[PDB]
């Protein structure tokens, strides 16, 4: 009972810590992903416009 | 050094710098922390090691805040943009047009890029962009034909 | 409530935050999840009017989480649990 309360707190906090770690990792990968797409878009734009005006 | 840089940057290059900073200025406060700066530079095609990023912040850190101001980011990235290898740029752009990897930019590809950039163009005038620069007569544009377009400047 | 702050503050100073974080990332890389998040982000940008950093994240997030393998989830959960066990008084 005292041991039940300890377990439930640990189970609840394990789940919470995991959801945060995972969210932080998704956030970081996402940032990178946006950085890559931004760069790609910029290149397409530059050389598409250069082409069209050629 | 403001002035000597933005006379030799193209307007599209100045937008690129501004847009890359804004994207990761979550604060909208004109400052970026370390991870934000890292990705902002990556948005411009620059991969720096930890040591150089830290030293860049420390160099320009007018306020001990460990952040980087938009105006300093503009100066540092402006110089690096100017030192880009134009030929390496053209080649990456090529792989990006040829997104099905046939080794040639077809009308399918070019029309897809146009639609991505929100560019509103006739089918007939997309054909003309190829027709006007197709040195093979093969109806499509290979890396060389494309490098030739972009190198004319 | 506030014991959590004490545990989360001990988490970082022990270096156990970084151990767990690094294990999570190694395993996410190993199972392909980094490429999946990237595809999800790229795909969601064509389907959308918006460039908004936060908006696109909120569409990508639910879908990305479901693609995490049971094996990675269980192994990291187990690792966090064992650390909590060793810390929360008797």
């Amino acid at each position: 009972s005292e041991a039940n309360y300890r377990k439930d707190f640990i189970d609840t906090m394990t789940r919470e810590l995991y959801d945060a770690f995972l969210h932080e990792r998704l956030y970081l990968i996402y940032m990178d992903s946006r950085a890559e797409l931004k760069r790609n878009s910029t290149l397409k734009k530059k050389f598409f416009e250069k082409w069209q005006a050629s | 050094q403001s002035g000597p840089l933005n006379s030799e940057l193209l307007e599209e290059q100045k937008q690129e710098i501004y847009e890359a900073f804004s994207l990761f200025d979550m604060n909208n406060d004109g400052f970026l922390d370390y991870h934000e700066l890292k990705v902002a530079m990556k948005a411009l095609g620059f991969e720096l090691p930890k040591r150089e990023i830290l030293d860049l912040i420390d160099e320009y850190d007018s306020e001990g805040r460990h952040l980087m101001k938009y105006d300093d980011f503009y100066i540092v990235m402006g110089e690096k943009i100017l030192k880009r290898d134009p030929l390496d740029e053209i080649k990456r752009a090529f792989q990006l047009f040829d997104d099905d990897h046939t080794g040639k930019i077809s009308i399918k590809n070019l029309r897809r890029v146009a639609k991505e950039l929100g560019e509103t163009l006739t089918d007939e005038e997309l054909r003309a962009m190829i027709e006007e620069f197709d040195l093979d007569g093969d109806g499509e544009i290979n890396e060389n034909e494309f490098i030739a377009i972009c190198t004319d400047s | 409530a506030q014991l959590k702050s004490q545990i989360q503050q001990y988490l970082v100073e022990s270096g156990n935050y970084e151990l767990i974080s690094n294990e999570l990332k190694a395993r996410l890389l190993q199972e392909g999840w980094v490429d999946k998040v990237k595809d999800l982000t790229k795909s969601e940008m064509n389907i959308n009017e918006s460039t908004n950093f936060t908006q696109i994240l909120s569409t990508v997030e639910p879908k990305a989480l479901e693609m995490v393998s049971d094996s990675t989830r269980e192994t990291v959960l187990k690792q966090i649990r064992e650390f909590l066990e060793e810390i929360v008084d008797t």
